[PDB]
DNA sequence: ATCAATATCCACCTGCAGATACTACCAAAAGTGTATTTGGAAACTGCTCCATCAAAAGGCATGTTCAGCTGGATTCCAGCTGAACATGCCTTTTGATGGAGCAGTTTCCAAATACACTTTTGGTAGTATCTGCAGGTGGATATTGAT
């Protein structure tokens, strides 16, 4: 009884959102899982470093915002920052 | 009899192999080479199939990138033939020799 | 044990054609064989280190993925 | 009690907020973790996935196909500046290369 | 007004061991501190990764040994491994 | 404000930097080119540095921010902490 | 009738002189003004420590020296001794910066 | 290594130049520290053979 | 420009590996509520060092002239690489067998943590002190360029 968690169903939801009638193979889905894991580890490592530099003991939204700004370029950084900010305000105001 | 000029089949092959995604080395020779190389670090190792598949993907990507760099170093000297000194210059600049 | 001549000359010429090369010297084949053997032993050393640390005998795909990632050559697709 | 409306639905996302929270805790990144950090990270990850998937789907529909394969992911990544510069040092298995021949090698 | 720890005195002891009558400037000592910190963080990060891969919760001597082997080349790896092993046996047998 | 200071990197300074690199003969078009390169480099570091400074809610850029930026671009620097 | 060195002599002498030394090769004040101008383009009303600008100077000089070495290699590859912009572009392309 | 370099240049006190000369002259150290910059270190004296006269 | 010969591309067909649903279930994984602690935000303050000024002085940058040597174009030739055939060897498939080694389970025990005191030890300031080293002087030495 050994499981194996993955982001397959969430990637599938996003795909059905942006392309309602296109599918995806299994190897492309493995590529997408690898991509999500890689970017997650990058952002989390950078935020941990930022928290250590300032002698803080907590990872908050500002650490994630600054890590996003340090990692993504230009268009990507701007739009990701806007998306995350909107998400956090929508979450707290609910 | 019909004969193409030297260089026509070359560009035809270039387009063909840049349109494709296959592997370009045969699998059994590469497997034997990998096992023989691993023989010196530890004896009686086993390999999954996906391990040798990953090794082959990585090696082919590396070599194709190196060949692009070599082609640039060749064109820089006003040639079209790639020579070993172009490979040596590309690797020296990348830092792989230095 | 010339398993390095297993990488034939037409195979190297195919690899060169994919990289956009249009003409190939005759001394290129030995050079690429040397380069490839260097790269391969560099990767397999760390793969076998990762393996024997875990007290295993079978080299897994994740060991190769880690050995590649530590060289700065991340590889997507075998993360399962 | 009440209906357990979760967290990703609260934030209006598709990605899991609770799983990201657990991964941030267990991954040994800091000794405490805020409440908005998983929401922010989930939103960013979903945005990036949607971007790359839209590009890949356009490529797939361009080659008259209905199902994305790794070749389409490679064509999407390598053809965009910011993605190619974010993912400049990754190898996609079964991806191939970009069709490109130097101008001096062409005849005439 | 808070203190600032450093490896100055230990580097000085090692220097007086290998070169009994040579001194060292202050800028070279700052270089040596930077070097020690950098190598420490490298080894510790690699050992942490190794411990995470095997689902272990403890950093032991084997993790440090494997990190040393993965980071240093040839001569350096061999001699560092021998030195650390001797140190650990000397420590436990005391 | 201050504008147009890339010209303060004079031709003799670039010639000296090239001499330390082993260069014997220098084209006349190099100097301009070089300046462009340098500017790009600086813009990539200072940006990162400033991103650290605003994170701590500071207003002065310290040497540690520069060292962190250089390290995160793979250009580690020993001597300043 | 006055003494003149042949072209290339003072250049080699200067090569030895500047490879034997460790000083900085750019004036401090122009570099500081340049750094402040760029920073102002990024965020207004900034300040700087002295060690920060010193670190920036050391890093930038090291970068440019390494670039000039790679450029010299690319130039020698083409059977020249004069470095030209296309060599800088080839070196920066093989390195992976453009 | 740095002390041997320093005693070679007839000096009694190590400076960053000696650390750079020690690091760059050894294979395994230069390959461990291949991507670091040592402040006030300089470079290695080295001129290509084709640039020399004659 | 002609056209004959190849290779590529587009339409159509189809058998099949691969995507897609569903039921099951189920371990596990997330949401709710709560009581507790503690890390981080506020307000204050003291002092450090950063921006500003200025002045003098010399060391570096600018511009000009002259010449030499290097890069770039042209020509010619030899040799080395490509294109085409004809064998024949080696890879690929696929079907099956042992079997060894990896993954899950159970103990249970040696090892790591939390807590409380205590001695030391390493770090800073002040004040001090030599001393190796940077800058200057002069003379010898070695190298270059024109005869």
């Amino acid at each position: 009884r050994s499981r194996k968690e993955s982001y397959s169903v969430y990637v599938y939801k996003v795909l059905k959102q942006v392309h309602p009638d296109t599918g995806i193979s299994s190897k492309a889905m493995g590529i997408m899982n690898s991509f999500v894991n890689d970017i997650f580890e990058r952002i989390a490592g950078e935020a941990s470093r930022l928290a250590h530099y300032n002698k803080r003991s907590t990872i908050t939204s500002r650490e994630i915002q600054t890590a996003v700004r340090l990692l993504l370029p230009g268009e990507l950084a701007k739009h990701a920052v806007s998306e995350g900010t909107k998400a956090v305000t929508k979450y707290t105001s609910a | 009899p019909h004969r193409y000029r030297p260089g026509t089949v070359a560009l035809r092959e270039i387009r063909r192999y840049q349109k494709s995604t296959e592997l370009l080395i045969r699998k059994l020779p590469f497997q034997r080479l990998v096992r023989e190389i691993a023989q010196d670090f530890k004896t009686d190792l086993r390999f999954q199939s996906s391990a040798v598949m990953a090794l082959q993907e990585a090696c082919e990507a590396y070599l194709v990138g190196l060949f692009e760099d070599t082609n640039l170093c060749a064109i820089h000297a006003k040639r079209v033939t790639i020579m070993p000194k172009d490979i040596q210059l590309a690797r020296r600049i990348r830092g792989e020799r230095a | 044990r010339d398993n390095i001549q297993g990488i034939t000359k037409p195979a190297i010429r195919r690899l060169a054609r994919r990289g956009g090369v249009k003409r190939i010297s005759g001394l290129i084949y030995e050079e690429t064989r040397g380069v490839l053997k260097v790269f391969l032993e560099n990767v397999i050393r760390d793969a076998v280190t990762y393996t024997e640390h875990a007290k295993r005998k079978t080299v897994t795909a994740m060991d190769v993925v880690y050995a590649l990632k530590r060289q700065g050559r991340t590889l997507y697709g075998f993360g399962g | 009690r009440a209906k357990a409306k979760t967290r990703s639905s609260r934030a209006g996302l598709q990605f899991p907020v609770g799983r990201v929270h657990r991964l941030l805790r267990k991954g040994n990144y800091s000794e405490r973790v805020g409440a908005g950090a998983p929401v922010y990270l989930a939103a960013v990850l979903e945005y990036l996935t949607a971007e790359i998937l839209e590009l890949a789907g356009n490529a797939a529909r361009d080659n008259k196909k209905t199902r994305i394969i790794p070749r389409h992911l490679q064509l999407a990544i390598r053809n965009d500046e910011e993605l190619n510069k974010l993912l400049g040092r990754v190898t996609i298995a079964q991806g191939g290369v970009l069709p490109n021949i130097q101008a001096v090698l062409l005849p005439k």
